[PDB]
């Protein structure tokens, strides 16, 4: 994730989208993401 | 402005570990000068919608009766 207050709420400008779990078949990068 | 960015904000000014329930929405909107009364029926389907949404987590109880939190995610 990016999370968007660094570790009063201060925040370090980021997002909090979760992030893929990249791979690599051939030339096609897929990315699976696992929601929820 | 609707209902759903009233709810919205009122969660987000509340926020805490628990979330804000269904009694303490009716407070913090009607504080908002948000007549609670007879809108009331028009709040727990603006919040079933944002919980159809995702935009609300369910964290207790089952429907408008239960805590509720904003969808970080
Ligand atoms: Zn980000």
């Amino acid at each position: 994730v990016c999370e968007a207050d660094a570790p009063k709420v201060v925040s370090r400008g980021g997002c909090g989208n979760t992030q893929p779990v990249v791979r690599k078949d051939g030339m096609k990068l897929w990315g699976t993401w696992k929601k929820s | 402005p609707p209902v759903s960015e009233l709810i919205t904000k009122a969660v987000a000014a509340s926020k805490e570990r628990s979330g804000v329930s269904l009694a303490a929405l009716k407070k913090a909107l009607a504080a908002a000068g948000y007549d609670v009364e007879k809108n009331n029926s028009r709040i727990k389907l603006g919040l079933k919608s944002l919980v159809s949404k995702g935009t609300l987590v369910q964290t207790k109880g089952t429907g408008a009766s239960g805590s509720f939190k904003l969808n970080k995610k």
